[PDB]
């Protein structure tokens, strides 16, 4: 396990990347030791690919998670939770699931922003969606045949399907 | 709540649909 | 052009669907070749669409079953016949549309699934997999484009139809 | 043949039956 490669990274340097993305800067960012990475840059790009393709629905849950009186962060818990305990075949955490909480975590960060009463809460969304997929990452990918390597792999090629 | 359960079923199937076909690229040799 | 992606392969749909029709009736195909990309949301679909279209014919898939098995040493050319004709029926739309295709991969599916009733008919089990995945395959490339059709278009619509059934 | 002929146009008939039903959604 590469410190280079630590998860909170990921979710730092896309959570920051998306909301960058939305007009604004992340003055709450913490700061990652080893610099912008590119596995980093391959999960921006798997994020913005994943994004694009299902916009309306994030546009529409975020509206519901923001129906929940007082606006509370559980259920948010519970869109991780269920995500991880879908069930499979294969690795619970595969780079599917990954990518699409990494995506969607981003996207809600990028939108809380735009709310200083909602600004104390990014701190619960990166440190808890961080948190999460670190428990379930390993003890469940080197048993799956799932690594950052063939994550690049297998990115490298569908980047390039979608930049025509 | 309960949302937040119907949520990440969405989700699930989004990303399971995602990672389906980048899967697909480790179909070459 | 999206049914041109490996990963959409025409193979993949039929040999899916195919397996996936044999295991609805009770049945595990141990001679299906494997999914080099693995199963993939369209192929999830046509399942759908697949079965709406047998439950629709079910009488009738019976009923042609019943004809071809009376056919003289039960050749598979009258098989392929069928298959043509569907392929060569006119229409002012595409000779290939998303309701053919998926016709000929639902009735294919549902013949399969009967052969494998039978151990005299699997051995012909690899000439319908074989011939309707090379059939439709030419058909789809001399026609999708020109009749705009698309894998896309396909699931969007498959989508609006699984609901009103759902 | 002859059967094959028949099956078949039975066949293309119900397709495209089928295939109008679903034209019928750009809604």
């Amino acid at each position: 396990e590469e410190p280079r490669l630590d998860i909170e990274g990921f979710v730092v340097d896309y959570f920051t990347h998306r909301i960058r993305q939305n007009g604004m800067e992340w003055f709450g960012a913490p700061g990652l030791p080893c610099g912008v990475q590119p596995e980093h840059e391959m999960m921006r790009v798997m994020g913005t690919i994943f994004e694009k393709k299902h916009a309306e629905n994030f546009e529409t849950f975020c509206e519901q998670l923001l129906a929940v009186p007082r606006i509370s962060f559980s259920p948010y818990q519970d869109v991780v939770r269920t995500v991880g305990n879908a069930q499979t075949d294969q690795c619970p955490m595969s780079y599917g699931r990954l990518i699409g909480l990494i995506s969607f975590g981003g996207f809600v960060a990028a939108k809380m922003m735009e709310s200083v009463e909602l600004q104390g809460q990014v701190r619960n969304l990166f440190v808890y969606t961080s948190l999460f997929i670190k428990t379930r990452i390993r003890n469940n990918w080197k048993e799956h045949n799932r690594s950052w390597d063939d994550f690049m792999t297998l990115g490298k090629q569908m980047k390039e399907d979608y930049e025509r | 709540s309960s949302i937040g359960y119907e949520i990440g079923s969405k989700l699930a199937a989004m990303c399971d649909d995602f990672d389906a076909q980048m899967m697909s690229y480790s179909a070459h040799a």
